[PDB]
RNA sequence: AAUUGAAGAGUUUGAUCAUGGCUCAGAUUGAACGCUGGCGGCAGGCCUAACACAUGCAAGUCGAACGGUAACAGGAAGAAGCUUGCUUCUUUGCUGACGAGUGGCGGACGGGUGAGUAAUGUCUGGGAAACUGCCUGAUGGAGGGGGAUAACUACUGGAAACGGUAGCUAAUACCGCAUAACGUCGCAAGACCAAAGAGGGGGACCUUCGGGCCUCUUGCCAUCGGAUGUGCCCAGAUGGGAUUAGCUAGUAGGUGGGGUAACGGCUCACCUAGGCGACGAUCCCUAGCUGGUCUGAGAGGAUGACCAGCCACACUGGAACUGAGACACGGUCCAGACUCCUACGGGAGGCAGCAGUGGGGAAUAUUGCACAAUGGGCGCAAGCCUGAUGCAGCCAUGCCGCGUGUAUGAAGAAGGCCUUCGGGUUGUAAAGUACUUUCAGCGGGGAGGAAGGGAGUAAAGUUAAUACCUUUGCUCAUUGACGUUACCCGCAGAAGAAGCACCGGCUAACUCCGUGCCAGCAGCCGCGGUAAUACGGAGGGUGCAAGCGUUAAUCGGAAUUACUGGGCGUAAAGCGCACGCAGGCGGUUUGUUAAGUCAGAUGUGAAAUCCCCGGGCUCAACCUGGGAACUGCAUCUGAUACUGGCAAG
């Protein structure tokens, strides 16, 4: 959904109270990437051979706004 | 100890040795007292592939330099002594 | 520095984030400067078509 | 790398045929030589001496198929080597392995000979040489391989071959396929209206 | 820190306090002598540098002091034991 | 032979330091014009032998002190 | 054969010539950005914050120095569940081996960075008063005793870091005693100085049966050499500033003491009153130096990434200790700034080693594989360690290769664009039709980097020995991280692979439309106010091509700081006028000197780089043998016209 390509890297999974370390994660776990570059929340990660854009959840809309100055 | 040795200087995946009279301490391709023959390990059956002044080496070895155990393999095997 | 903005249009505000260029303006004299099209905050040219790797305009869509 | 595009183009520009259609038939004409380069062809733009040093240039090139960057190294060695920078510029080009078998004619066309080059079909001295831009020394032979010998394009190429102007700093065959490069060719045994000064006079400024 | 090799901390320390001894007395007797040779003893003067010869060079030996010292001490005390006494 | 240098004194009450002169020509690295060039070195003279305006000659040797490590071996001429 | 190569253009004017600045064509880059992007080879990759750092790794190794047993393994000063020669339990350090400890060597190398340093350094050429681990040559020594202490054991304090008392023990740890020259002091006479043992095997003779004993291999001490390393000294060169002119108390010299490995105001007491500076001291600013790099015809200008030499630094200031070596990058001590741990009493740490995060920024990469190779530490060796190194990953950052097809194809299709409505163009371009299949994909097969070590065995090699040890043949198993390597052989099908800037002059490339001093362009002149080749779109063309542009930057053109190689009547430029110290320059003859100057010879000018000619990777890039070159420096020997010094005219 941003057409470019990221280089996985280090993976953590947080694990009850420790940032275990890992180098493969499958189907059906969830996990964080670091280092991805310009991934952004609702993008999806697909097989570049295979690639697929997925549902996205939805962004519930701000319903208050007001000014700020940097005092 | 002053040694002779090999000082890699080919480039990737094909080195080409500097055999070379040093202070033991200073870095393999670094500071040198005079260099004193080569060793090609690709070079082909063509004409050339190894040479030593082996005069110079008997020299320094005459002054209690050392040698590595493949500069060892280098001269018994260019020989001299029948 | 003042800063030139070339380009038919642009966005470009208060707080827009921009990449200056250098390249003077010969026409306002104290500009010395160009502000890039394209890069940060700043849209490449709307609906341009030619010379558009200058006003970071992308290709359209062969 | 290739240039690819449209190529009596490049012809029509430089007003003169450059053999890059060579093929069979025509040798121009079927393309209506000069009177359209482009929409505004038709005309008689009196162009500068900037004009005609880089036009002359420009075929050169495009006689050999060869882009700038390479162009230029050429340049430098011709002015490096001892010689006249002018001719031997000239040498190189001509020493080309793609040029070669194509003088050989074992290809119509300099663009065909590139394809063999590339396709690992040609062999120098036994040894099967890829790369369509080495240079040939005198008395290397380069042969057109077994694996693919007198299949369609080489015949006919031999064919219309021998019935160009067959050259001379080098001996061909044709049962056997093979050519022997004698030597590098003579300013004086090779030329048209092509000069080189202009080639040299251009990359000296 | 955190390199074992930190032992030679422990070590060179065992070091500098048998130095500082040895490295002690053999100083307090090269007094000893110029002190004989300011209360004017002839006598106490040659006595006290048969004393401290021995010591001073066999530091030397033993590589706390080193050779060339060793010398020019008992070089110029004699050279002035012997200048009036 | 040795490596010796002429030169003439300038200064003189120092006991046993006599500050010699050295002068000499060269070329200008970019211009050319040979151009003079002073050096100026403490010299070593035992038993106060030279005196201003003499001309001495002398040979580089093992340092004696701060800024002094020549002496005399001759001298030559000297009255003013 | 080998530093044999010098280009101009636009712009002041109505026009001109000159002057003079601005501007442009080139080459280059550790680049960045915009649009675009297929592969490979080689190389490069925090230029800013010497900003702060989570995590892991970057320095160990020897049981053949010692006491030793925590774990492994074996054997057992020998034992069950019976699964009687095949197991899993207890012992015994017996042997292999090995946590902790003593000890030895290494931790001063390797690697990082440029903060400081304008001369405490670097460069070039010389010099004398010096030390120097391991390696090496020679000569002898290697005798005989003593006191300890870690570990350990027993109490015992901490949350942790760390320990605390008492007692015990080994050695190549430690200290006497002997021995004492070709060593040190001394004119001599004379005084005085050291050390360590350990392994493999073994005929007898033998003993407390531990081994004495014999042998081979190592290690220990001393002295003198060699080698390498290091310290010290001198001259010359190595940035800018006078809107910095004076500077200097250990200051300059001396004498004598002390001190260092060594010379020395290095230090101290006294005496002299010196020392430095207009040839730029002093004080400011900036800065690692070099080989080289970039540019240039050259002289020059610019520059010091990557490679190699030298120096300096290691959170900031400071100090020493150990040691052959440090005033120590992953050591000690003090202090400071800062961060972290704590059970609140107390603790700990310093990536400018590799990778990596934050931060800063226009911008600079993986928390990878392996010791297979080269090399480094320890070891007799096997081996262990090695973020040095060898490879890979990332990025078009650069260079060099290759591809994205090759031929064929016309009344020249459609569509677009211009059209004087005839046509012209895009354009053999497309389609169509034959052909090839590199590189990507798939399946096969398979070099080189691997030399060595290890077992056996045969050799007047030893030796009391047919052991041990050593060497060399031969023999037998075996040693790649890269690695699905290079490369070759098959398979299918044009199949998966083209952008970017420009087209008014400079400048290669021209039209329609829109717009109407608007919107906008623009490196320089300059375009735009209704027929714009200059703006924006299109068609067409031109140049480049996996890159293309823009920006930034250095040199060039720029003879526009003019040594080479310029000017000052009016263009910028002669001080309003003189006097005159320093400086520069200096008539004419001879002699003398030989500093300048010229000649020769001999040293050195690291390797790499540039160049020449060869050789190797399919070519090229790249790698590489030899040569030339390094135009310099120093020294010795000559020359004596010219210049200078001196003499006399
Ligand atoms: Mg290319
Ligand atoms: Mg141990
Ligand atoms: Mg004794
Ligand atoms: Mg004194
Ligand atoms: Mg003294
Ligand atoms: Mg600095
Ligand atoms: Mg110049
Ligand atoms: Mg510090
Ligand atoms: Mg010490
Ligand atoms: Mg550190
Ligand atoms: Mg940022
Ligand atoms: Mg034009
Ligand atoms: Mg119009
Ligand atoms: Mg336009
Ligand atoms: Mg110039
Ligand atoms: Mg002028
Ligand atoms: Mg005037
Ligand atoms: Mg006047
Ligand atoms: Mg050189
Ligand atoms: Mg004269």
């Amino acid at each position: 959904v941003k057409a470019a390509r990221e280089r996985f890297g280090r993976i953590v999974q947080m694990h009850a109270n420790k940032r275990e370390e890992i180098k493969e994660v499958r189907a059906g776990d969830i996990a964080a990437a670091i280092g991805l570059k310009d991934v952004t929340t609702g993008d999806t990660l697909c097989d570049p051979d295979a690639p697929i854009i997925l549902e996205r959840m939805e962004f519930p809309e701000p319903v208050i706004s007001i000014a700020v100055e940097p005092k | 100890m002053v040694t002779i040795r090999l000082a890699r200087h080919g480039a990737k995946k094909r080195p080409f040795y500097q055999v070379v009279v040093a202070d033991s301490r200073n870095a393999r391709n670094g500071r040198f007292i005079e260099r004193v023959g080569f060793f090609n390990p690709i070079a082909s059956e063509k004409e050339e592939g190894t040479r030593l002044d082996l005069d110079r080496i008997a020299h320094w070895v005459g002054q209690g330099a050392t040698i590595s155990d493949r500069v060892a393999a280098l001269i018994k095997e260019v020989n001299k002594a029948a | 520095v003042t800063s030139y903005i070339g380009g038919e249009g642009h966005n470009l505000q208060e707080h827009s984030v921009i990449l200056i260029r250098g390249g003077r303006v010969k026409d306002l004299p104290g500009v010395r400067y160009h502000t890039v099209r394209g890069a940060l905050d700043c849209s490449g040219v709307k609906d341009r078509k030619q010379a558009r790797s200058k006003y970071g305009v992308k290709r359209p869509k062969a | 790398a290739r240039y690819l595009g449209p190529k009596l183009k490049l012809s029509r520009r430089e007003g003169t045929d450059l053999f890059l259609k060579s093929g069979v038939r025509a040798i121009d004409t079927k393309c209506k030589i000069e009177q359209a380069p482009g929409q505004h062809g038709a005309r008689k733009p009196r162009l500068s001496d900037y004009g005609v040093q880089l036009r002359e240039k420009q075929k050169v090139r495009r006689i050999y198929g060869v882009l700038e960057r390479q162009f230029r190294n050429y340049y430098k060695e011709a002015a490096r080597l001892k010689g006249n920078t002018g001719e031997n510029l000239l040498a190189l080009l001509e020493g080309r392995l793609d040029n070669v078998v194509y003088r050989m004619g074992f290809g119509a066309t300099r663009a065909e000979a590139r394809q063999l080059v590339s396709h690992k079909a040609i062999m120098v001295n036994g040894r099967v040489v890829n790369i369509a831009s080495y240079q040939v020394s005198p008395n290397d032979v380069v042969s057109i391989r077994e694996k693919a010998k007198k299949q369609s394009r080489v015949k006919a190429a031999l064919e219309l071959a021998e019935q160009r102007e067959k050259p001379t700093w080098l001996e061909v065959d044709a049962g056997k396929m093979e050519g022997t490069f004698k030597r590098k060719p003579e300013r004086s045994d090779l030329s048209a209206d092509i000069n080189e000064h202009l080639i040299v006079e251009l990359y000296s400024k | 820190n955190i390199k074992s090799a930190k032992k030679r901390a422990i070590q060179s320390e065992k070091a500098r306090k048998h130095n500082a001894s040895r490295r002690s007395m053999m100083r307090t007797f090269i007094k000893k002598v110029y002190a004989a040779i300011e209360a004017g003893d002839k006598a106490a003067a040659q006595k006290a540098f048969n004393e401290m010869q021995p010591i001073v060079d066999r530091q030397a030996a033993k590589g706390l002091i080193h050779k060339n010292k060793a010398a020019r001490h008992k070089a110029n005390l004699t050279a002035q034991i012997n200048k009036l006494a | 032979k040795i490596r010796t240098l002429q030169g003439r004194v300038v200064s003189d009450k120092m006991e046993k330091s006599i500050v010699v002169a050295i002068e000499r020509f060269v070329k200008h690295p970019i211009y050319g014009k040979f151009i003079k060039r002073t050096t100026k070195l403490h010299v070593h003279d035992e038993n106060n032998e030279c005196g201003i305006g003499d001309v001495v000659e002398i040979r580089e040797c093992r340092p004696l002190s701060k800024t002094k490590s020549w002496t005399l071996v001759r001298v030559v001429e000297k009255a003013v």
